[PDB]
Protein backbone atom coordinates (compact mmCIF):
# COMPACT_ATOMS: atom_id res chain seq x y z
CA UNK A 1 0.00 0.00 0.00
CA UNK A 2 3.29 2.25 0.22
CA UNK A 3 4.03 3.63 -2.65
CA UNK A 4 7.04 6.09 -4.29
CA UNK A 5 6.93 7.58 -7.63
CA UNK A 6 10.33 8.54 -8.76
CA UNK A 7 10.07 10.91 -12.05
CA UNK A 8 12.31 13.34 -13.41
CA UNK A 9 14.95 11.25 -14.65
CA UNK A 10 16.88 11.62 -17.87
CA UNK A 11 19.70 12.34 -20.26
CA UNK A 12 21.67 15.42 -18.82
CA UNK A 13 25.26 16.80 -20.11
CA UNK A 14 28.29 16.48 -17.74
CA UNK A 15 28.14 19.96 -15.85
CA UNK A 16 24.15 20.34 -16.21
CA UNK A 17 21.83 19.93 -13.71
CA UNK A 18 18.74 17.65 -13.27
CA UNK A 19 15.92 17.64 -10.51
CA UNK A 20 14.46 14.53 -9.22
CA UNK A 21 11.08 14.01 -7.22
CA UNK A 22 9.24 11.43 -5.75
CA UNK A 23 5.85 11.35 -4.65
CA UNK A 24 4.84 9.62 -1.42
CA UNK A 25 1.92 7.84 -0.46
CA UNK A 26 0.23 5.10 2.12
CA UNK A 27 2.22 5.67 5.17
CA UNK A 28 2.74 9.07 7.67
CA UNK A 29 5.31 11.51 5.53
CA UNK A 30 5.41 14.53 7.57
CA UNK A 31 7.57 12.28 10.50
CA UNK A 32 9.30 9.79 7.87
CA UNK A 33 12.94 10.24 7.18
CA UNK A 34 13.60 9.37 3.48
CA UNK A 35 16.81 8.41 1.38
CA UNK A 36 18.09 8.56 -1.67
CA UNK A 37 20.16 5.71 -2.83
CA UNK A 38 21.25 5.28 -6.47
CA UNK A 39 22.67 2.12 -8.66
CA UNK A 40 25.20 2.72 -11.04
CA UNK A 41 24.45 0.57 -14.59
CA UNK A 42 26.08 -2.67 -13.41
CA UNK A 43 27.02 -2.00 -10.08
CA UNK A 44 25.60 -2.27 -6.36
CA UNK A 45 23.32 0.13 -4.02
CA UNK A 46 25.22 3.24 -2.92
CA UNK A 47 23.64 5.51 -0.60
CA UNK A 48 23.08 9.03 -1.73
CA UNK A 49 22.17 10.60 1.29
CA UNK A 50 19.19 11.32 3.70
CA UNK A 51 16.44 13.97 5.25
CA UNK A 52 15.31 13.51 8.49
CA UNK A 53 12.06 15.19 10.20
CA UNK A 54 10.77 17.63 11.89
CA UNK A 55 12.50 17.16 15.57
CA UNK A 56 15.71 16.99 13.88
CA UNK A 57 15.19 20.41 12.05
CA UNK A 58 14.47 18.70 8.31
CA UNK A 59 18.42 18.45 8.22
CA UNK A 60 20.14 16.26 5.72
CA UNK A 61 23.28 14.03 5.25
CA UNK A 62 25.10 13.21 2.22
CA UNK A 63 27.56 10.62 0.84
CA UNK A 64 31.13 12.07 0.02
CA UNK A 65 30.95 11.48 -4.08
CA UNK A 66 28.41 13.88 -3.99
CA UNK A 67 28.35 16.64 -1.01
CA UNK A 68 28.22 20.10 -2.02
CA UNK A 69 26.85 19.78 -5.45
CA UNK A 70 23.45 17.48 -4.17
CA UNK A 71 20.65 18.77 -2.14
CA UNK A 72 17.81 16.92 -1.03
CA UNK A 73 14.62 18.95 0.36
CA UNK A 74 11.47 17.68 0.44
CA UNK A 75 7.45 19.51 0.89
CA UNK A 76 5.18 18.18 3.53
CA UNK A 77 1.94 19.67 2.31
CA UNK A 78 2.02 17.43 -0.87
CA UNK A 79 4.30 14.11 0.12
CA UNK A 80 7.36 15.09 -2.49
CA UNK A 81 10.74 14.27 -1.74
CA UNK A 82 13.40 15.94 -4.12
CA UNK A 83 17.24 15.48 -5.41
CA UNK A 84 18.82 18.80 -6.64
CA UNK A 85 22.23 17.17 -8.56
CA UNK A 86 24.15 19.87 -9.94
CA UNK A 87 27.64 19.51 -11.88
CA UNK A 88 26.74 16.20 -12.34
CA UNK A 89 29.60 13.50 -14.05
CA UNK A 90 29.61 10.75 -15.90
CA UNK A 91 29.64 8.76 -12.77
CA UNK A 92 26.44 9.89 -11.38
CA UNK A 93 24.61 7.66 -14.28
CA UNK A 94 22.37 5.18 -12.82
CA UNK A 95 18.94 4.41 -11.01
CA UNK A 96 17.78 6.82 -8.42
CA UNK A 97 15.96 5.17 -5.83
CA UNK A 98 14.12 6.47 -2.84
CA UNK A 99 13.08 5.34 0.32
CA UNK A 100 11.23 5.46 3.26
CA UNK A 101 13.76 5.13 6.29
CA UNK A 102 12.85 3.87 9.88
CA UNK A 103 15.52 4.51 12.59
CA UNK A 104 16.62 1.28 15.22
CA UNK A 105 18.30 1.58 17.93
CA UNK A 106 18.51 -1.29 21.04
CA UNK A 107 18.97 0.31 24.24
CA UNK A 108 21.67 -2.41 26.00
CA UNK A 109 24.02 -3.13 22.29
CA UNK A 110 23.48 0.44 20.76
CA UNK A 111 25.51 3.08 20.43
CA UNK A 112 24.58 6.96 18.80
CA UNK A 113 23.00 7.48 16.21
CA UNK A 114 21.55 3.79 16.20
CA UNK A 115 21.05 2.36 12.16
CA UNK A 116 18.99 3.51 9.80
CA UNK A 117 17.30 1.02 7.42
CA UNK A 118 15.36 0.97 4.22
CA UNK A 119 12.09 -0.16 4.77
CA UNK A 120 10.30 0.65 0.92
CA UNK A 121 11.48 1.51 -1.91
CA UNK A 122 10.30 2.84 -5.34
CA UNK A 123 11.31 1.25 -8.47
CA UNK A 124 14.13 4.61 -9.41
CA UNK A 125 14.51 6.96 -12.21
CA UNK A 126 17.09 6.59 -14.64
CA UNK A 127 19.54 9.47 -14.95
CA UNK A 128 21.74 9.33 -18.18
CA UNK A 129 24.96 11.86 -17.70
CA UNK A 130 26.86 12.15 -21.08
CA UNK A 131 27.83 13.90 -23.85
CA UNK A 132 26.99 12.76 -26.58
CA UNK A 133 24.95 14.03 -29.45
CA UNK A 134 21.86 12.21 -30.94
CA UNK A 135 23.28 9.66 -33.36
CA UNK A 136 21.25 7.69 -35.93
CA UNK A 137 22.59 3.84 -36.46
CA UNK A 138 24.99 2.44 -39.01
CA UNK A 139 23.58 -1.25 -39.76
CA UNK A 140 25.90 -3.70 -41.01
CA UNK A 141 24.58 -7.37 -42.06
CA UNK A 142 25.92 -10.58 -40.87
CA UNK A 143 25.66 -13.18 -43.95
CA UNK A 144 21.60 -17.97 -38.28
CA UNK A 145 21.84 -14.55 -39.70
CA UNK A 146 22.37 -11.44 -38.15
CA UNK A 147 22.57 -7.63 -37.89
CA UNK A 148 25.04 -4.87 -35.99
CA UNK A 149 23.48 -2.08 -35.08
CA UNK A 150 26.50 0.31 -34.35
CA UNK A 151 27.55 3.37 -32.81
CA UNK A 152 23.75 5.05 -32.09
CA UNK A 153 22.64 7.25 -29.17
CA UNK A 154 20.68 7.52 -27.16
CA UNK A 155 18.70 3.90 -25.93
CA UNK A 156 16.62 2.39 -27.32
CA UNK A 157 16.46 0.89 -31.37
CA UNK A 158 13.72 -1.67 -32.32
CA UNK A 159 14.95 -4.65 -34.68
CA UNK A 160 12.52 -6.51 -36.41
CA UNK A 161 12.98 -9.12 -39.50
CA UNK A 162 11.04 -8.85 -42.94
CA UNK A 163 8.65 -6.63 -41.29
CA UNK A 164 7.70 -9.04 -39.10
CA UNK A 165 10.07 -15.82 -34.81
CA UNK A 166 13.24 -17.46 -33.46
CA UNK A 167 15.45 -14.15 -33.36
CA UNK A 168 17.29 -13.37 -31.06
CA UNK A 169 18.30 -9.31 -30.29
CA UNK A 170 20.95 -9.03 -27.65
CA UNK A 171 21.13 -5.95 -25.10
CA UNK A 172 22.82 -3.11 -25.98
CA UNK A 173 26.98 -2.40 -25.29
CA UNK A 174 27.87 0.87 -24.03
CA UNK A 175 31.14 1.78 -25.29
CA UNK A 176 34.01 4.51 -24.65
CA UNK A 177 32.91 6.94 -27.49
CA UNK A 178 29.89 6.96 -25.40
CA UNK A 179 27.97 5.10 -28.30
CA UNK A 180 25.56 1.99 -28.04
CA UNK A 181 26.10 -0.98 -30.40
CA UNK A 182 23.91 -4.24 -30.44
CA UNK A 183 23.16 -7.50 -32.47
CA UNK A 184 19.97 -9.08 -33.46
CA UNK A 185 21.05 -12.75 -34.58
CA UNK A 186 17.91 -15.51 -36.39
CA UNK A 187 18.66 -19.05 -37.30
CA UNK A 188 17.12 -20.30 -40.17
CA UNK A 189 16.88 -23.37 -42.53
CA UNK A 190 15.94 -6.78 -40.90
CA UNK A 191 14.29 -3.43 -39.80
CA UNK A 192 15.91 -1.20 -37.45
CA UNK A 193 14.28 1.98 -36.11
CA UNK A 194 15.50 4.26 -34.18
CA UNK A 195 13.26 7.08 -33.06
CA UNK A 196 15.27 9.55 -31.30
CA UNK A 197 16.90 10.28 -34.65
CA UNK A 198 14.06 9.45 -36.91
CA UNK A 199 16.28 7.03 -38.36
CA UNK A 200 14.48 3.57 -40.48
CA UNK A 201 16.86 1.26 -42.20
CA UNK A 202 16.05 -1.86 -44.13
CA UNK A 203 18.88 -4.31 -44.77
CA UNK A 204 18.68 -7.06 -46.64
CA UNK A 205 21.35 -9.85 -45.71
CA UNK A 206 22.29 -11.45 -48.79
CA UNK B 1 33.94 -0.27 0.46
CA UNK B 2 33.58 0.23 4.66
CA UNK B 3 31.31 -2.88 4.41
CA UNK B 4 32.79 -5.91 2.68
CA UNK B 5 30.53 -9.02 1.16
CA UNK B 6 31.48 -12.07 -0.75
CA UNK B 7 30.89 -11.26 -4.25
CA UNK B 8 29.26 -14.29 -5.28
CA UNK B 9 27.43 -17.57 -3.52
CA UNK B 10 25.95 -20.52 -5.18
CA UNK B 11 23.38 -23.03 -3.05
CA UNK B 12 21.80 -26.14 -4.25
CA UNK B 13 17.37 -25.81 -4.05
CA UNK B 14 16.77 -26.64 -0.65
CA UNK B 15 19.66 -25.94 0.76
CA UNK B 16 20.85 -23.52 3.55
CA UNK B 17 22.98 -20.57 2.39
CA UNK B 18 24.72 -18.11 4.67
CA UNK B 19 26.23 -14.49 3.42
CA UNK B 20 27.92 -12.54 5.33
CA UNK B 21 28.93 -8.60 5.76
CA UNK B 22 32.33 -7.13 7.40
CA UNK B 23 33.30 -3.69 8.79
CA UNK B 24 34.48 -2.13 11.80
CA UNK B 25 31.37 -0.07 11.99
CA UNK B 26 29.45 -3.49 12.66
CA UNK B 27 30.93 -3.66 16.22
CA UNK B 28 29.22 -1.09 16.88
CA UNK B 29 25.90 -0.96 14.73
CA UNK B 30 23.77 -3.67 13.69
CA UNK B 31 23.12 -4.47 9.69
CA UNK B 32 20.10 -4.48 7.66
CA UNK B 33 19.91 -6.66 4.98
CA UNK B 34 18.22 -5.96 1.31
CA UNK B 35 17.05 -8.09 -1.89
CA UNK B 36 16.77 -6.96 -5.24
CA UNK B 37 16.09 -8.76 -7.88
CA UNK B 38 16.99 -7.62 -11.89
CA UNK B 39 14.70 -4.77 -12.42
CA UNK B 40 12.59 -4.17 -9.16
CA UNK B 41 12.67 -2.60 -6.65
CA UNK B 42 14.78 -3.67 -3.08
CA UNK B 43 13.18 -5.12 -0.33
CA UNK B 44 14.22 -5.05 3.39
CA UNK B 45 14.74 -8.29 4.52
CA UNK B 46 15.42 -7.44 8.27
CA UNK B 47 17.02 -5.21 10.27
CA UNK B 48 18.18 -4.65 14.26
CA UNK B 49 18.90 -7.63 16.46
CA UNK B 50 15.89 -10.04 15.49
CA UNK B 51 13.62 -8.06 13.39
CA UNK B 52 11.81 -9.09 10.07
CA UNK B 53 9.32 -7.07 7.86
CA UNK B 54 6.01 -8.51 7.88
CA UNK B 55 5.59 -10.70 5.21
CA UNK B 56 9.15 -11.64 4.52
CA UNK B 57 9.39 -15.53 5.08
CA UNK B 58 10.57 -16.44 7.72
CA UNK B 59 13.50 -18.73 6.43
CA UNK B 60 15.52 -15.44 6.07
CA UNK B 61 17.35 -14.93 9.51
CA UNK B 62 20.26 -12.77 10.30
CA UNK B 63 23.09 -12.44 13.17
CA UNK B 64 25.88 -11.04 13.96
CA UNK B 65 28.85 -10.46 16.04
CA UNK B 66 32.12 -8.51 16.07
CA UNK B 67 32.84 -6.82 13.00
CA UNK B 68 30.26 -9.60 11.05
CA UNK B 69 27.11 -9.61 9.80
CA UNK B 70 24.97 -12.51 8.31
CA UNK B 71 22.18 -13.17 6.49
CA UNK B 72 21.28 -16.68 6.68
CA UNK B 73 18.92 -18.66 3.71
CA UNK B 74 17.46 -21.31 5.02
CA UNK B 75 15.64 -23.73 2.40
CA UNK B 76 16.85 -21.60 -0.53
CA UNK B 77 13.57 -21.77 -2.93
CA UNK B 78 14.09 -20.43 -6.86
CA UNK B 79 12.96 -16.94 -6.37
CA UNK B 80 15.66 -16.42 -3.85
CA UNK B 81 18.13 -16.24 -7.11
CA UNK B 82 19.07 -12.26 -6.63
CA UNK B 83 21.26 -9.52 -5.24
CA UNK B 84 21.74 -9.40 -1.39
CA UNK B 85 22.98 -6.01 0.11
CA UNK B 86 23.69 -4.82 4.05
CA UNK B 87 23.54 -1.17 5.08
CA UNK B 88 25.23 0.31 8.39
CA UNK B 89 26.83 2.92 9.01
CA UNK B 90 29.97 3.77 7.53
CA UNK B 91 31.75 4.51 10.64
CA UNK B 92 31.21 3.93 14.67
CA UNK B 93 28.95 7.11 15.57
CA UNK B 94 28.24 8.42 12.13
CA UNK B 95 24.76 9.80 10.46
CA UNK B 96 26.14 8.36 7.18
CA UNK B 97 25.23 4.84 5.96
CA UNK B 98 26.81 2.88 3.60
CA UNK B 99 25.87 -0.66 1.37
CA UNK B 100 28.29 -3.32 1.06
CA UNK B 101 29.10 -4.28 -2.43
CA UNK B 102 26.20 -6.51 -2.98
CA UNK B 103 26.46 -10.70 -3.00
CA UNK B 104 24.68 -12.67 -5.96
CA UNK B 105 23.31 -15.16 -4.65
CA UNK B 106 22.22 -18.26 -7.65
CA UNK B 107 20.31 -20.89 -6.41
CA UNK B 108 21.06 -23.81 -8.78
CA UNK B 109 17.60 -23.81 -10.68
CA UNK B 110 18.26 -25.80 -13.34
CA UNK B 111 21.08 -28.25 -15.03
CA UNK B 112 23.66 -26.94 -16.27
CA UNK B 113 23.70 -25.69 -20.13
CA UNK B 114 27.19 -24.97 -22.04
CA UNK B 115 26.97 -21.64 -24.32
CA UNK B 116 26.49 -21.64 -27.67
CA UNK B 117 29.07 -19.25 -29.40
CA UNK B 118 28.72 -17.74 -33.21
CA UNK B 119 31.34 -15.52 -34.57
CA UNK B 120 30.78 -13.27 -37.26
CA UNK B 121 33.80 -11.36 -39.02
CA UNK B 122 33.30 -7.87 -39.97
CA UNK B 123 31.61 -7.42 -42.94
CA UNK B 124 32.93 -5.63 -45.99
CA UNK B 125 30.49 -3.07 -45.93
CA UNK B 126 31.69 -1.93 -42.76
CA UNK B 127 35.18 -2.33 -43.79
CA UNK B 128 34.91 -0.07 -47.10
CA UNK B 129 34.01 2.28 -44.54
CA UNK B 130 37.54 2.14 -42.86
CA UNK B 131 36.43 0.59 -39.50
CA UNK B 132 36.17 -3.52 -38.67
CA UNK B 133 34.08 -5.70 -36.03
CA UNK B 134 34.14 -9.02 -34.63
CA UNK B 135 30.46 -10.04 -33.12
CA UNK B 136 30.59 -13.23 -30.40
CA UNK B 137 27.25 -14.09 -29.59
CA UNK B 138 26.48 -15.96 -26.75
CA UNK B 139 23.66 -17.97 -26.35
CA UNK B 140 21.36 -20.28 -23.96
CA UNK B 141 23.77 -20.94 -20.59
CA UNK B 142 23.41 -21.86 -17.66
CA UNK B 143 24.01 -20.43 -14.74
CA UNK B 144 24.42 -17.21 -15.91
CA UNK B 145 28.18 -16.10 -15.90
CA UNK B 146 30.30 -16.53 -19.02
CA UNK B 147 34.36 -15.09 -19.71
CA UNK B 148 35.44 -13.41 -23.29
CA UNK B 149 38.93 -13.87 -24.46
CA UNK B 150 39.63 -12.50 -27.65
CA UNK B 151 42.87 -14.06 -29.35
CA UNK B 152 44.28 -12.46 -32.14
CA UNK B 153 46.94 -15.49 -34.18
CA UNK B 154 47.49 -17.37 -30.81
CA UNK B 155 48.25 -13.57 -28.23
CA UNK B 156 45.29 -12.15 -26.54
CA UNK B 157 43.85 -9.07 -27.24
CA UNK B 158 42.32 -6.87 -24.23
CA UNK B 159 41.97 -3.47 -26.42
CA UNK B 160 38.78 -2.77 -28.31
CA UNK B 161 36.53 -5.65 -26.09
CA UNK B 162 32.89 -4.31 -25.24
CA UNK B 163 31.27 -7.27 -23.67
CA UNK B 164 27.67 -6.90 -22.10
CA UNK B 165 26.84 -8.79 -18.69
CA UNK B 166 24.78 -11.62 -19.19
CA UNK B 167 21.01 -11.67 -19.60
CA UNK B 168 17.81 -13.46 -19.82
CA UNK B 169 16.33 -15.22 -22.28
CA UNK B 170 12.57 -16.54 -22.73
CA UNK B 171 13.26 -19.81 -21.87
CA UNK B 172 15.51 -19.17 -18.64
CA UNK B 173 18.70 -19.24 -19.72
CA UNK B 174 21.31 -16.74 -20.56
CA UNK B 175 22.86 -14.72 -23.20
CA UNK B 176 25.67 -12.52 -23.74
CA UNK B 177 27.18 -10.71 -26.63
CA UNK B 178 31.42 -9.40 -26.65
CA UNK B 179 32.53 -7.33 -29.73
CA UNK B 180 35.79 -6.42 -30.69
CA UNK B 181 37.08 -3.12 -32.78
CA UNK B 182 39.85 -3.24 -35.17
CA UNK B 183 41.29 -1.15 -38.12
CA UNK B 184 40.84 -2.62 -41.21
CA UNK B 185 44.51 -2.81 -41.22
CA UNK B 186 45.42 -4.99 -38.20
CA UNK B 187 42.18 -7.45 -39.62
CA UNK B 188 43.76 -8.34 -42.66
CA UNK B 189 47.43 -8.40 -41.77
CA UNK B 190 46.57 -11.38 -39.13
CA UNK B 191 46.23 -14.97 -39.81
CA UNK B 192 42.53 -15.07 -37.85
CA UNK B 193 40.86 -14.06 -34.44
CA UNK B 194 39.12 -16.42 -31.85
CA UNK B 195 36.29 -15.66 -29.04
CA UNK B 196 37.44 -17.63 -26.31
CA UNK B 197 34.00 -18.29 -24.44
CA UNK B 198 34.61 -20.03 -20.65
CA UNK B 199 31.79 -20.89 -18.80
CA UNK B 200 31.79 -23.29 -15.78
CA UNK B 201 35.07 -24.13 -16.31
CA UNK B 202 34.64 -25.90 -19.80
CA UNK B 203 35.53 -23.21 -22.89
CA UNK B 204 34.17 -23.12 -26.44
CA UNK B 205 35.99 -21.38 -28.98
CA UNK B 206 34.90 -19.94 -32.54
CA UNK B 207 37.82 -18.60 -35.04
CA UNK B 208 37.30 -16.10 -38.02
CA UNK B 209 39.59 -15.36 -40.84
CA UNK B 210 40.13 -12.66 -43.06
CA UNK B 211 39.25 -15.10 -46.18
CA UNK B 212 35.18 -15.43 -46.92
CA UNK C 1 19.37 21.47 23.21
CA UNK C 2 17.56 19.22 26.02
CA UNK C 3 14.96 21.46 28.62
CA UNK C 4 15.62 20.05 32.36
CA UNK C 5 14.44 22.17 34.82
CA UNK C 6 14.25 22.17 38.95
CA UNK C 7 10.50 21.24 38.45
CA UNK C 8 11.06 18.52 36.24
CA UNK C 9 12.33 16.03 39.43
CA UNK C 10 9.70 15.20 42.38
CA UNK C 11 9.75 12.58 44.69
CA UNK C 12 6.61 10.75 44.31
CA UNK C 13 4.70 9.01 47.44
CA UNK C 14 4.32 4.85 48.37
CA UNK C 15 0.33 4.44 47.16
CA UNK C 16 0.95 5.52 43.16
CA UNK C 17 0.37 3.36 40.46
CA UNK C 18 1.95 2.89 37.08
CA UNK C 19 -0.46 5.30 35.71
CA UNK C 20 -0.59 8.31 38.43
CA UNK C 21 3.34 8.18 37.70
CA UNK C 22 3.16 8.75 34.01
CA UNK C 23 0.72 11.83 34.81
CA UNK C 24 2.75 12.98 37.96
CA UNK C 25 5.86 12.88 35.62
CA UNK C 26 4.13 14.59 32.43
CA UNK C 27 2.43 17.01 33.92
CA UNK C 28 4.85 19.78 34.63
CA UNK C 29 5.83 19.20 30.88
CA UNK C 30 2.72 19.63 29.65
CA UNK C 31 1.98 22.90 31.76
CA UNK C 32 5.54 24.12 30.49
CA UNK C 33 4.31 23.43 26.60
CA UNK C 34 7.10 20.58 25.91
CA UNK C 35 4.38 18.14 24.98
CA UNK C 36 1.09 17.87 23.42
CA UNK C 37 -1.69 17.90 26.50
CA UNK C 38 -2.80 14.35 26.06
CA UNK C 39 1.17 13.16 26.43
CA UNK C 40 0.67 11.19 29.34
CA UNK C 41 -2.19 8.83 27.78
CA UNK C 42 0.40 8.27 24.43
CA UNK C 43 2.89 7.11 27.20
CA UNK C 44 0.88 4.78 28.98
CA UNK C 45 -0.46 2.69 25.64
CA UNK C 46 3.05 2.38 24.34
CA UNK C 47 4.18 1.46 27.89
CA UNK C 48 1.65 -1.26 27.82
CA UNK C 49 2.64 -2.39 24.25
CA UNK C 50 7.82 -1.54 27.92
CA UNK C 51 10.42 0.65 29.49
CA UNK C 52 11.39 -1.46 32.94
CA UNK C 53 15.03 -2.05 33.15
CA UNK C 54 16.53 -4.62 35.65
CA UNK C 55 19.73 -3.65 37.13
CA UNK C 56 21.09 -3.41 40.75
CA UNK C 57 20.94 -2.19 42.68
CA UNK C 58 17.44 0.03 41.82
CA UNK C 59 15.33 -0.45 39.62
CA UNK C 60 14.81 1.84 36.63
CA UNK C 61 11.75 2.40 33.59
CA UNK C 62 12.14 4.76 30.43
CA UNK C 63 8.37 5.58 29.93
CA UNK C 64 8.19 7.70 26.48
CA UNK C 65 6.60 8.18 23.42
CA UNK C 66 6.84 8.74 19.46
CA UNK C 67 8.87 11.82 19.12
CA UNK C 68 5.61 13.26 16.97
CA UNK C 69 4.00 13.78 20.79
CA UNK C 70 6.88 16.15 21.76
CA UNK C 71 7.00 20.23 21.37
CA UNK C 72 10.54 20.60 22.79
CA UNK C 73 13.07 18.05 23.88
CA UNK C 74 12.59 17.55 27.55
CA UNK C 75 13.04 14.99 30.43
CA UNK C 76 11.10 14.60 33.89
CA UNK C 77 12.83 12.23 36.46
CA UNK C 78 11.14 10.43 39.28
CA UNK C 79 11.87 8.73 42.73
CA UNK C 80 9.70 6.05 43.88
CA UNK C 81 9.59 5.94 47.69
CA UNK C 82 8.45 2.53 47.11
CA UNK C 83 9.40 0.21 44.44
CA UNK C 84 6.73 0.03 41.73
CA UNK C 85 6.28 -2.89 38.90
CA UNK C 86 7.38 -2.11 35.61
CA UNK C 87 7.32 -4.89 32.67
CA UNK C 88 10.94 -5.81 31.63
CA UNK C 89 11.77 -3.69 28.43
CA UNK C 90 13.46 -7.04 26.79
CA UNK C 91 10.39 -9.30 27.23
CA UNK C 92 11.13 -10.97 30.48
CA UNK C 93 8.43 -12.83 32.98
CA UNK C 94 9.44 -11.15 36.09
CA UNK C 95 8.36 -7.77 36.37
CA UNK C 96 11.30 -5.03 37.15
CA UNK C 97 11.37 -3.34 40.91
CA UNK C 98 11.23 0.19 39.94
CA UNK C 99 12.15 3.40 42.16
CA UNK C 100 13.78 5.58 39.26
CA UNK C 101 11.78 6.44 36.16
CA UNK C 102 13.31 9.04 33.58
CA UNK C 103 10.43 10.60 31.39
CA UNK C 104 11.67 10.61 28.05
CA UNK C 105 10.18 13.69 25.98
CA UNK C 106 12.62 13.78 23.44
CA UNK C 107 11.73 14.87 19.53
CA UNK C 108 15.36 14.57 17.96
CA UNK C 109 16.20 11.34 17.24
CA UNK C 110 20.07 12.00 17.55
CA UNK C 111 18.96 13.24 21.24
CA UNK C 112 17.09 10.11 21.77
CA UNK C 113 19.88 8.00 20.68
CA UNK C 114 22.17 10.42 22.78
CA UNK C 115 19.98 10.47 26.28
CA UNK C 116 19.69 6.59 26.01
CA UNK C 117 23.44 5.80 25.74
CA UNK C 118 23.77 8.07 28.86
CA UNK C 119 21.08 6.45 30.83
CA UNK C 120 22.63 3.32 30.34
CA UNK C 121 26.09 4.70 31.55
CA UNK C 122 24.54 6.42 34.74
CA UNK C 123 22.66 3.29 35.69
CA UNK C 124 24.87 1.16 35.87
CA UNK C 125 27.30 3.77 37.81
CA UNK C 126 26.04 2.17 41.52
CA UNK C 127 26.92 4.92 43.28
CA UNK C 128 25.59 7.41 40.70
CA UNK C 129 22.11 5.49 41.35
CA UNK C 130 22.16 5.27 45.64
CA UNK C 131 22.74 8.88 45.48
CA UNK C 132 19.45 9.15 43.62
CA UNK C 133 17.69 7.86 46.14
CA UNK C 134 18.66 9.77 48.96
CA UNK C 135 19.21 13.35 47.00
CA UNK C 136 16.51 16.16 47.88
CA UNK C 137 15.07 17.54 44.42
CA UNK C 138 17.52 20.07 44.42
CA UNK C 139 20.54 18.07 44.13
CA UNK C 140 18.89 15.40 41.78
CA UNK C 141 18.50 18.39 39.43
CA UNK C 142 22.31 19.73 39.90
CA UNK C 143 23.56 15.94 39.74
CA UNK C 144 21.50 15.50 36.58
CA UNK C 145 21.52 18.71 35.22
CA UNK C 146 25.76 19.03 35.35
CA UNK C 147 25.70 15.30 33.51
CA UNK C 148 22.95 16.56 30.91
CA UNK C 149 25.10 19.51 30.89
CA UNK C 150 28.33 17.44 29.84
CA UNK C 151 26.26 15.35 27.51
CA UNK C 152 26.10 18.85 25.30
Amino acid sequence: EVQLVESGGGLVKPGGSLRLSCSASGFDFDNAWMTWVRQPPGKGLEWVGRITGPGEGWSVDYAAPVEGRFTISRLNSINFLYLEMNNLRMEDSGLYFCARTGKYYDFWSGYPPGEEYFQDWGRGTLVTVSSASTKGPSVFPLAALGCLVKDYFPEPVTVSWNSGSGVHTFPAVLQSSGLYSLSSVVTVPCNVNHKPSNTKVDKRVE
Amino acid sequence: YELTQETGVSVALGRTVTITCRGDSLASHAASWYQKKPGQAPILLFYGKNNRPSGVPDRFSGSASGNRASLTISGAQAEDDAEYYCSSRDKSGSRLSVFGGGTKLTVLSQPKAAPSVTLFPPSSEELQANKATLVCLISDFYPGAVTVAWKADSSPVKAGVETTTPSKQSNNKYAASSYLSLTPEQWKSHRSYSCQVTHEGSTVEKTVAPTE
Amino acid sequence: GIHFRRHYVRHLPKEVSQNDIIKALASPLINDGMVVSDFADHVITREQNPTGLPVEPVGVAIPHTDSKYVRQNAISVGILAEPVNFEDAGGEPDPVPVRVVFMLALGNWFDITNVLWWIKAVIQDEDFMQQLLVMNDDEIYQSIYTRISELE
